[PDB]
Protein backbone atom coordinates (compact mmCIF):
# COMPACT_ATOMS: atom_id res chain seq x y z
CA UNK A 1 0.00 0.00 0.00
CA UNK A 2 1.26 3.47 -0.96
CA UNK A 3 2.73 5.51 1.87
CA UNK A 4 1.28 8.53 3.59
CA UNK A 5 2.76 10.01 6.76
CA UNK B 1 -16.93 18.40 27.07
CA UNK B 2 -16.14 15.45 29.34
CA UNK B 3 -12.53 16.63 29.73
CA UNK B 4 -13.49 20.16 30.80
CA UNK B 5 -12.68 19.48 34.45
CA UNK B 6 -9.20 17.99 33.87
CA UNK B 7 -6.01 20.08 33.93
CA UNK B 8 -4.38 20.73 30.58
CA UNK B 9 -1.11 19.22 31.79
CA UNK B 10 -2.90 16.12 33.13
CA UNK B 11 -4.62 15.65 29.77
CA UNK B 12 -1.24 15.77 28.01
CA UNK B 13 0.27 13.39 30.56
CA UNK B 14 -2.60 10.93 30.07
CA UNK B 15 -2.40 11.23 26.28
CA UNK B 16 1.20 10.01 26.52
CA UNK B 17 0.16 7.15 28.82
CA UNK B 18 -2.63 6.22 26.39
CA UNK B 19 -0.12 6.11 23.54
CA UNK B 20 2.07 3.72 25.56
CA UNK B 21 -0.99 1.56 26.21
CA UNK B 22 -1.99 1.74 22.51
CA UNK B 23 -5.33 3.21 23.64
CA UNK B 24 -5.70 5.64 20.76
CA UNK B 25 -9.38 6.48 21.27
CA UNK B 26 -8.51 7.59 24.82
CA UNK B 27 -5.45 9.40 23.47
CA UNK B 28 -7.61 11.35 20.99
CA UNK B 29 -10.20 12.26 23.62
CA UNK B 30 -7.42 13.53 25.91
CA UNK B 31 -5.84 15.65 23.16
CA UNK B 32 -9.25 16.97 22.12
CA UNK B 33 -9.67 18.07 25.74
CA UNK B 34 -6.25 19.73 25.70
CA UNK B 35 -7.00 21.62 22.46
CA UNK B 36 -10.31 22.83 23.92
CA UNK B 37 -8.41 24.53 26.76
CA UNK B 38 -7.84 27.22 24.12
CA UNK B 39 -4.06 27.61 24.33
CA UNK B 40 -1.81 26.98 21.36
CA UNK B 41 -0.08 23.59 21.10
CA UNK B 42 3.68 23.03 21.31
CA UNK B 43 5.56 20.95 18.73
CA UNK B 44 5.31 17.82 20.91
CA UNK B 45 1.62 18.42 21.62
CA UNK B 46 0.83 18.83 17.92
CA UNK B 47 2.51 15.47 17.31
CA UNK B 48 0.39 13.83 20.02
CA UNK B 49 -2.80 15.19 18.44
CA UNK B 50 -1.73 13.91 15.02
CA UNK B 51 -0.70 10.46 16.29
CA UNK B 52 -3.95 9.99 18.24
CA UNK B 53 -6.36 10.82 15.45
CA UNK B 54 -4.28 9.16 12.71
CA UNK B 55 -4.52 5.86 14.58
CA UNK B 56 -8.23 6.24 15.32
CA UNK B 57 -9.20 7.14 11.77
CA UNK B 58 -6.75 4.55 10.43
CA UNK B 59 -8.65 1.74 12.10
CA UNK B 60 -11.91 3.11 10.71
CA UNK B 61 -10.57 3.47 7.16
CA UNK B 62 -9.14 -0.06 7.17
CA UNK B 63 -12.50 -1.40 8.36
CA UNK B 64 -14.39 0.69 5.79
CA UNK B 65 -12.23 -0.73 2.98
CA UNK B 66 -12.88 -4.32 4.12
CA UNK B 67 -16.63 -3.70 4.24
CA UNK B 68 -16.70 -1.75 0.96
CA UNK B 69 -14.97 -4.65 -0.80
CA UNK B 70 -17.50 -7.12 0.60
CA UNK B 71 -20.33 -4.82 -0.49
CA UNK B 72 -18.91 -4.49 -4.00
CA UNK B 73 -18.59 -8.26 -4.34
CA UNK B 74 -22.20 -8.58 -3.14
CA UNK B 75 -23.24 -6.46 -6.14
CA UNK B 76 -21.35 -8.52 -8.74
CA UNK B 77 -23.97 -13.00 -6.21
CA UNK B 78 -26.66 -13.99 -3.72
CA UNK B 79 -28.82 -11.31 -2.16
CA UNK B 80 -27.82 -11.15 1.50
CA UNK B 81 -30.17 -8.30 2.42
CA UNK B 82 -29.31 -4.80 3.63
CA UNK B 83 -26.87 -5.77 6.37
CA UNK B 84 -23.58 -5.28 4.50
CA UNK B 85 -24.58 -1.80 3.29
CA UNK B 86 -25.99 -0.92 6.73
CA UNK B 87 -22.82 -1.91 8.53
CA UNK B 88 -20.56 -0.19 5.99
CA UNK B 89 -22.73 2.91 6.47
CA UNK B 90 -22.36 2.67 10.25
CA UNK B 91 -18.56 2.53 10.02
CA UNK B 92 -18.57 5.28 7.38
CA UNK B 93 -20.70 7.57 9.58
CA UNK B 94 -18.40 7.04 12.55
CA UNK B 95 -15.38 7.78 10.35
CA UNK B 96 -16.96 10.97 9.03
CA UNK B 97 -17.70 11.92 12.62
CA UNK B 98 -14.02 11.66 13.58
CA UNK B 99 -12.95 13.69 10.52
CA UNK B 100 -15.55 16.36 11.35
CA UNK B 101 -14.23 16.47 14.92
CA UNK B 102 -10.64 17.01 13.79
CA UNK B 103 -11.67 19.60 11.20
CA UNK B 104 -13.69 21.32 13.90
CA UNK B 105 -10.67 21.60 16.19
CA UNK B 106 -8.59 23.01 13.34
CA UNK B 107 -11.29 25.58 12.54
CA UNK B 108 -12.04 26.43 16.20
CA UNK B 109 -9.43 27.68 16.63
CA UNK B 110 -6.06 26.06 15.93
CA UNK B 111 -5.38 27.35 12.42
CA UNK B 112 -6.33 30.97 13.00
CA UNK B 113 -3.93 31.29 15.93
CA UNK B 114 -1.04 29.45 14.20
CA UNK B 115 1.50 32.01 12.95
CA UNK B 116 4.80 30.15 12.79
CA UNK B 117 5.49 28.13 9.65
CA UNK B 118 5.91 24.84 11.54
CA UNK B 119 2.53 25.12 13.27
CA UNK B 120 0.57 26.64 10.38
CA UNK B 121 1.84 24.16 7.77
CA UNK B 122 1.24 21.27 10.18
CA UNK B 123 -2.38 22.28 10.79
CA UNK B 124 -3.09 22.97 7.13
CA UNK B 125 -1.63 19.60 6.15
CA UNK B 126 -3.91 17.99 8.75
CA UNK B 127 -6.89 19.85 7.29
CA UNK B 128 -5.99 18.48 3.86
CA UNK B 129 -5.55 14.98 5.30
CA UNK B 130 -8.95 14.83 6.98
CA UNK B 131 -10.80 16.27 3.98
CA UNK B 132 -8.95 13.61 1.98
CA UNK B 133 -10.29 10.89 4.29
CA UNK B 134 -13.76 12.36 3.80
CA UNK B 135 -13.14 12.29 0.03
CA UNK B 136 -12.22 8.58 0.17
CA UNK B 137 -15.80 7.67 1.17
CA UNK B 138 -17.66 10.49 -0.59
CA UNK B 139 -20.10 9.53 -3.36
CA UNK B 140 -22.58 12.43 -3.59
CA UNK B 141 -20.69 17.46 -2.57
CA UNK B 142 -17.81 15.11 -3.37
CA UNK B 143 -16.24 17.75 -5.64
CA UNK B 144 -16.39 20.37 -2.90
CA UNK B 145 -14.83 17.94 -0.39
CA UNK B 146 -12.01 17.23 -2.85
CA UNK B 147 -11.46 20.93 -3.46
CA UNK B 148 -11.38 21.60 0.28
CA UNK B 149 -8.57 19.07 0.62
CA UNK B 150 -6.73 20.56 -2.38
CA UNK B 151 -7.05 24.11 -1.06
CA UNK B 152 -5.73 23.24 2.40
CA UNK B 153 -2.80 21.31 0.90
CA UNK B 154 -2.05 24.14 -1.54
CA UNK B 155 -1.93 26.81 1.18
CA UNK B 156 0.37 24.55 3.22
CA UNK B 157 2.61 23.96 0.19
CA UNK B 158 2.89 27.68 -0.55
CA UNK B 159 3.94 28.48 3.03
CA UNK B 160 6.33 25.52 3.27
CA UNK B 161 8.09 26.47 0.04
CA UNK B 162 8.62 30.04 1.24
CA UNK B 163 9.41 29.41 4.93
CA UNK B 164 11.02 25.97 5.23
CA UNK B 165 14.09 24.21 3.84
CA UNK B 166 13.46 21.37 1.36
CA UNK B 167 14.53 18.78 3.94
CA UNK B 168 12.10 19.92 6.63
CA UNK B 169 10.18 16.79 7.76
CA UNK B 170 6.86 18.66 7.82
CA UNK B 171 7.41 19.96 4.28
CA UNK B 172 8.42 16.46 3.15
CA UNK B 173 5.43 14.77 4.75
CA UNK B 174 3.07 17.40 3.36
CA UNK B 175 4.44 16.75 -0.13
CA UNK B 176 4.15 12.99 0.32
CA UNK B 177 0.47 13.28 1.30
CA UNK B 178 -0.45 15.88 -1.33
CA UNK B 179 1.15 13.55 -3.88
CA UNK B 180 -1.09 10.72 -2.64
CA UNK B 181 -4.02 13.14 -2.91
CA UNK B 182 -3.15 13.76 -6.56
CA UNK B 183 -2.72 10.06 -7.28
CA UNK B 184 -5.72 8.61 -5.41
CA UNK B 185 -8.29 11.39 -5.10
CA UNK B 186 -7.77 13.90 -7.90
CA UNK B 187 -7.11 11.39 -10.73
CA UNK B 188 -3.80 13.18 -11.44
CA UNK B 189 -1.10 10.49 -11.29
CA UNK B 190 1.30 12.58 -13.37
CA UNK B 191 1.04 15.45 -10.88
CA UNK B 192 1.52 12.93 -8.06
CA UNK B 193 4.71 11.57 -9.63
CA UNK B 194 6.10 15.00 -10.54
CA UNK B 195 5.55 16.29 -7.00
CA UNK B 196 7.15 13.26 -5.34
CA UNK B 197 10.19 13.36 -7.65
CA UNK B 198 10.82 17.12 -7.36
CA UNK B 199 10.37 16.93 -3.59
CA UNK B 200 12.83 14.04 -3.35
CA UNK B 201 15.43 15.68 -5.61
CA UNK B 202 15.31 19.06 -3.86
CA UNK B 203 15.65 17.37 -0.46
CA UNK B 204 18.59 15.29 -1.72
CA UNK B 205 20.48 18.48 -2.63
CA UNK B 206 19.90 19.98 0.85
CA UNK B 207 21.00 16.98 2.96
CA UNK B 208 24.59 18.27 3.15
CA UNK B 209 23.47 21.11 5.47
CA UNK B 210 22.08 18.75 8.12
CA UNK B 211 23.33 17.16 11.30
CA UNK B 212 23.37 13.37 11.60
CA UNK B 213 20.06 13.37 13.50
CA UNK B 214 18.30 15.70 11.05
CA UNK B 215 19.72 13.67 8.15
CA UNK B 216 18.08 10.56 9.63
CA UNK B 217 14.75 12.37 10.08
CA UNK B 218 14.72 13.69 6.50
CA UNK B 219 15.97 10.57 4.73
CA UNK B 220 13.28 8.49 6.44
CA UNK B 221 10.53 10.49 4.73
CA UNK B 222 12.47 10.70 1.46
CA UNK B 223 12.39 6.89 1.46
CA UNK B 224 8.58 7.01 1.58
CA UNK B 225 8.57 9.30 -1.45
CA UNK B 226 10.84 6.85 -3.27
CA UNK B 227 8.62 3.92 -2.23
CA UNK B 228 5.61 5.59 -3.82
CA UNK B 229 7.55 6.48 -6.97
CA UNK B 230 8.61 2.84 -7.27
CA UNK B 231 5.02 1.69 -6.84
CA UNK B 232 3.68 4.19 -9.41
CA UNK B 233 6.31 3.96 -12.18
CA UNK C 1 -30.70 -2.42 24.50
CA UNK C 2 -29.58 -0.62 21.35
CA UNK C 3 -29.76 -3.88 19.35
CA UNK C 4 -33.34 -4.66 20.40
CA UNK C 5 -34.76 -3.62 17.04
CA UNK C 6 -32.37 -5.68 14.87
CA UNK C 7 -33.16 -9.21 13.69
CA UNK C 8 -31.24 -12.01 15.39
CA UNK C 9 -29.94 -13.25 12.04
CA UNK C 10 -28.84 -9.73 11.03
CA UNK C 11 -26.95 -9.37 14.31
CA UNK C 12 -25.12 -12.64 13.63
CA UNK C 13 -24.40 -11.60 10.04
CA UNK C 14 -22.99 -8.26 11.22
CA UNK C 15 -20.93 -9.92 13.95
CA UNK C 16 -19.19 -11.93 11.22
CA UNK C 17 -18.64 -8.77 9.14
CA UNK C 18 -17.24 -7.01 12.22
CA UNK C 19 -14.81 -9.88 12.76
CA UNK C 20 -13.60 -9.54 9.15
CA UNK C 21 -13.14 -5.80 9.72
CA UNK C 22 -11.37 -6.46 13.06
CA UNK C 23 -14.02 -4.30 14.73
CA UNK C 24 -14.28 -6.36 17.90
CA UNK C 25 -16.19 -3.82 20.00
CA UNK C 26 -18.90 -3.82 17.32
CA UNK C 27 -18.68 -7.61 17.13
CA UNK C 28 -19.27 -7.89 20.90
CA UNK C 29 -22.21 -5.47 20.85
CA UNK C 30 -23.79 -7.46 18.00
CA UNK C 31 -23.37 -10.79 19.81
CA UNK C 32 -24.66 -9.28 23.05
CA UNK C 33 -27.75 -8.26 21.07
CA UNK C 34 -28.09 -11.78 19.67
CA UNK C 35 -27.81 -13.38 23.13
CA UNK C 36 -30.47 -10.98 24.47
CA UNK C 37 -32.95 -12.33 21.89
CA UNK C 38 -33.29 -15.17 24.43
CA UNK C 39 -32.72 -18.19 22.18
CA UNK C 40 -29.89 -20.62 22.78
CA UNK C 41 -26.69 -20.21 20.74
CA UNK C 42 -25.40 -22.70 18.17
CA UNK C 43 -21.79 -23.93 18.18
CA UNK C 44 -20.77 -21.27 15.64
CA UNK C 45 -22.61 -18.53 17.51
CA UNK C 46 -20.95 -19.46 20.80
CA UNK C 47 -17.58 -19.15 19.06
CA UNK C 48 -18.49 -15.68 17.76
CA UNK C 49 -19.43 -14.55 21.27
CA UNK C 50 -16.16 -15.89 22.66
CA UNK C 51 -14.00 -14.36 19.90
CA UNK C 52 -15.65 -10.94 20.24
CA UNK C 53 -15.27 -10.54 23.99
CA UNK C 54 -11.85 -12.21 24.15
CA UNK C 55 -10.49 -9.58 21.76
CA UNK C 56 -12.19 -6.68 23.55
CA UNK C 57 -11.04 -7.70 27.01
CA UNK C 58 -7.63 -8.65 25.61
CA UNK C 59 -6.97 -5.09 24.52
CA UNK C 60 -8.05 -3.83 27.95
CA UNK C 61 -5.88 -6.32 29.86
CA UNK C 62 -2.81 -5.50 27.75
CA UNK C 63 -3.39 -1.79 28.39
CA UNK C 64 -3.95 -2.39 32.11
CA UNK C 65 -0.65 -4.28 32.36
CA UNK C 66 1.25 -1.44 30.65
CA UNK C 67 -0.28 1.13 32.99
CA UNK C 68 0.14 -1.04 36.10
CA UNK C 69 3.85 -1.43 35.33
CA UNK C 70 4.24 2.34 34.92
CA UNK C 71 2.39 2.87 38.20
CA UNK C 72 4.58 0.35 40.02
CA UNK C 73 7.75 2.02 38.74
CA UNK C 74 6.33 5.38 39.88
CA UNK C 75 6.21 3.96 43.43
CA UNK C 76 9.81 2.71 43.46
CA UNK C 77 11.04 8.02 41.57
CA UNK C 78 9.63 11.49 41.01
CA UNK C 79 6.09 12.25 42.11
CA UNK C 80 4.07 12.71 38.92
CA UNK C 81 0.74 13.30 40.66
CA UNK C 82 -2.42 11.18 40.53
CA UNK C 83 -2.66 10.82 36.75
CA UNK C 84 -1.07 7.37 36.34
CA UNK C 85 -3.26 5.83 39.05
CA UNK C 86 -6.34 7.66 37.71
CA UNK C 87 -5.81 6.42 34.17
CA UNK C 88 -5.03 2.86 35.30
CA UNK C 89 -8.25 3.02 37.33
CA UNK C 90 -10.20 4.21 34.29
CA UNK C 91 -8.96 1.31 32.16
CA UNK C 92 -9.50 -1.11 35.07
CA UNK C 93 -13.11 0.06 35.54
CA UNK C 94 -13.85 -0.35 31.84
CA UNK C 95 -12.32 -3.83 31.92
CA UNK C 96 -14.39 -4.82 34.95
CA UNK C 97 -17.43 -3.49 33.12
CA UNK C 98 -16.83 -5.82 30.16
CA UNK C 99 -16.29 -8.81 32.47
CA UNK C 100 -19.50 -7.98 34.35
CA UNK C 101 -21.34 -7.77 31.03
CA UNK C 102 -20.14 -11.21 29.92
CA UNK C 103 -20.86 -12.74 33.32
CA UNK C 104 -24.30 -11.17 33.17
CA UNK C 105 -25.06 -12.80 29.83
CA UNK C 106 -23.92 -16.17 31.17
CA UNK C 107 -26.11 -15.78 34.26
CA UNK C 108 -29.12 -14.36 32.36
CA UNK C 109 -29.64 -16.87 30.96
CA UNK C 110 -27.11 -18.81 28.89
CA UNK C 111 -25.84 -21.28 31.50
CA UNK C 112 -29.19 -22.30 32.93
CA UNK C 113 -30.53 -23.26 29.50
CA UNK C 114 -27.35 -25.09 28.39
CA UNK C 115 -27.89 -28.85 28.71
CA UNK C 116 -25.51 -30.43 26.22
CA UNK C 117 -21.94 -30.98 27.36
CA UNK C 118 -20.43 -28.85 24.58
CA UNK C 119 -22.56 -25.81 25.41
CA UNK C 120 -22.52 -26.17 29.21
CA UNK C 121 -18.75 -26.73 29.46
CA UNK C 122 -18.13 -23.84 27.04
CA UNK C 123 -20.22 -21.41 29.10
CA UNK C 124 -18.77 -22.55 32.42
CA UNK C 125 -15.23 -22.19 31.06
CA UNK C 126 -16.15 -18.67 29.94
CA UNK C 127 -17.49 -17.91 33.43
CA UNK C 128 -14.18 -19.08 34.90
CA UNK C 129 -12.25 -17.02 32.34
CA UNK C 130 -14.02 -13.75 33.08
CA UNK C 131 -13.83 -14.18 36.85
CA UNK C 132 -10.14 -14.87 36.26
CA UNK C 133 -9.77 -11.56 34.41
CA UNK C 134 -11.52 -9.88 37.34
CA UNK C 135 -9.08 -11.66 39.68
CA UNK C 136 -6.09 -10.31 37.71
CA UNK C 137 -6.93 -6.73 38.77
CA UNK C 138 -8.53 -7.46 42.16
CA UNK C 139 -6.81 -6.06 45.25
CA UNK C 140 -9.54 -5.82 47.92
CA UNK C 141 -13.48 -9.61 47.86
CA UNK C 142 -10.46 -10.83 45.91
CA UNK C 143 -10.71 -14.25 47.56
CA UNK C 144 -14.38 -14.57 46.60
CA UNK C 145 -13.59 -13.56 42.99
CA UNK C 146 -10.85 -16.21 42.86
CA UNK C 147 -13.16 -18.84 44.30
CA UNK C 148 -15.87 -17.93 41.78
CA UNK C 149 -13.40 -18.59 38.97
CA UNK C 150 -12.28 -21.86 40.59
CA UNK C 151 -15.85 -23.06 41.09
CA UNK C 152 -16.88 -22.37 37.49
CA UNK C 153 -13.75 -24.10 36.16
CA UNK C 154 -14.27 -27.07 38.49
CA UNK C 155 -17.88 -27.63 37.40
CA UNK C 156 -16.76 -27.44 33.76
CA UNK C 157 -13.93 -29.90 34.43
CA UNK C 158 -16.26 -32.39 36.13
CA UNK C 159 -18.70 -32.35 33.19
CA UNK C 160 -15.95 -32.49 30.55
CA UNK C 161 -14.30 -35.50 32.19
CA UNK C 162 -17.60 -37.39 32.29
CA UNK C 163 -19.09 -36.35 28.92
CA UNK C 164 -16.22 -35.61 26.53
CA UNK C 165 -13.25 -37.50 25.10
CA UNK C 166 -9.78 -36.38 26.25
CA UNK C 167 -9.05 -34.87 22.82
CA UNK C 168 -12.15 -32.68 22.72
CA UNK C 169 -10.93 -29.13 21.92
CA UNK C 170 -13.27 -27.58 24.51
CA UNK C 171 -12.03 -29.95 27.21
CA UNK C 172 -8.42 -29.24 26.18
CA UNK C 173 -8.87 -25.48 26.19
CA UNK C 174 -10.67 -25.59 29.52
CA UNK C 175 -7.76 -27.53 31.01
CA UNK C 176 -5.23 -25.12 29.52
CA UNK C 177 -7.00 -22.12 31.08
CA UNK C 178 -7.67 -23.76 34.46
CA UNK C 179 -3.97 -24.64 34.53
CA UNK C 180 -3.13 -20.96 33.94
CA UNK C 181 -5.59 -20.12 36.73
CA UNK C 182 -3.68 -22.42 39.09
CA UNK C 183 -0.32 -21.00 38.03
CA UNK C 184 -1.10 -17.27 37.93
CA UNK C 185 -4.09 -16.70 40.21
CA UNK C 186 -4.21 -19.44 42.83
CA UNK C 187 -0.45 -19.60 43.59
CA UNK C 188 -0.53 -23.35 42.79
CA UNK C 189 2.15 -23.91 40.12
CA UNK C 190 2.41 -27.61 40.97
CA UNK C 191 -1.32 -28.07 40.34
CA UNK C 192 -0.93 -26.07 37.11
CA UNK C 193 1.88 -28.33 35.88
CA UNK C 194 0.16 -31.56 36.94
CA UNK C 195 -3.06 -30.58 35.17
CA UNK C 196 -1.30 -29.58 31.93
CA UNK C 197 0.78 -32.76 31.85
CA UNK C 198 -2.09 -35.17 32.61
CA UNK C 199 -4.29 -33.39 30.08
CA UNK C 200 -1.58 -33.62 27.42
CA UNK C 201 -0.81 -37.29 28.11
CA UNK C 202 -4.46 -38.40 28.11
CA UNK C 203 -5.08 -36.54 24.85
CA UNK C 204 -1.97 -38.11 23.29
CA UNK C 205 -3.37 -41.59 23.97
CA UNK C 206 -6.72 -40.72 22.32
CA UNK C 207 -5.39 -39.18 19.08
CA UNK C 208 -5.54 -42.56 17.29
CA UNK C 209 -9.37 -42.40 17.28
CA UNK C 210 -9.50 -39.13 15.34
CA UNK C 211 -9.83 -38.09 11.73
CA UNK C 212 -7.12 -35.97 10.14
CA UNK C 213 -9.10 -32.77 10.72
CA UNK C 214 -9.90 -33.55 14.36
CA UNK C 215 -6.26 -34.57 14.89
CA UNK C 216 -5.20 -31.12 13.68
CA UNK C 217 -7.73 -29.40 15.97
CA UNK C 218 -6.63 -31.36 19.05
CA UNK C 219 -2.87 -31.27 18.48
CA UNK C 220 -3.00 -27.48 18.09
CA UNK C 221 -4.25 -27.07 21.66
CA UNK C 222 -1.96 -29.83 22.96
CA UNK C 223 0.92 -27.72 21.65
CA UNK C 224 -0.24 -24.83 23.85
CA UNK C 225 -0.21 -27.14 26.88
CA UNK C 226 3.34 -28.19 25.97
CA UNK C 227 4.38 -24.55 25.49
CA UNK C 228 3.24 -23.73 29.01
CA UNK C 229 4.94 -26.81 30.47
CA UNK C 230 8.17 -25.76 28.76
CA UNK C 231 7.85 -22.24 30.16
CA UNK C 232 7.11 -23.49 33.69
CA UNK C 233 9.61 -26.36 34.08
CA UNK D 1 3.78 -15.07 27.56
CA UNK D 2 2.03 -18.24 28.75
CA UNK D 3 -0.81 -19.46 26.56
CA UNK D 4 -4.51 -19.37 27.25
CA UNK D 5 -7.12 -20.15 24.61
CL1 LIG E 1 -25.29 -1.71 11.49
CL1 LIG F 1 -8.36 9.25 33.56
MG1 LIG G 1 -5.51 24.88 34.77
MG1 LIG H 1 -22.95 7.50 4.02
MG1 LIG I 1 3.20 10.53 -18.66
MG1 LIG J 1 -37.18 -11.88 14.50
MG1 LIG K 1 -10.36 -0.17 40.87
MG1 LIG L 1 7.60 -29.84 42.95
Amino acid sequence: RRAST
Amino acid sequence: GAMGSMERASLIQKAKLAEQAERYEDMAAFMKGAVEKGEELSCEERNLLSVAYKNVVGGQRAAWRVLSSIEQKSNESEEKGPEVREYREKVETELQGVCDTVLGLLDSHLIKEAGDAESRVFYLKMKGDYYRYLAEVATGDKKRIIDSARSAYQEAMDISKKEMPPTNPIRLGLALNFSVFHYEIANSPEEAISLAKTTFDEAMADLHTLSEDSYKDSTLIMQLLRDNLTLWT
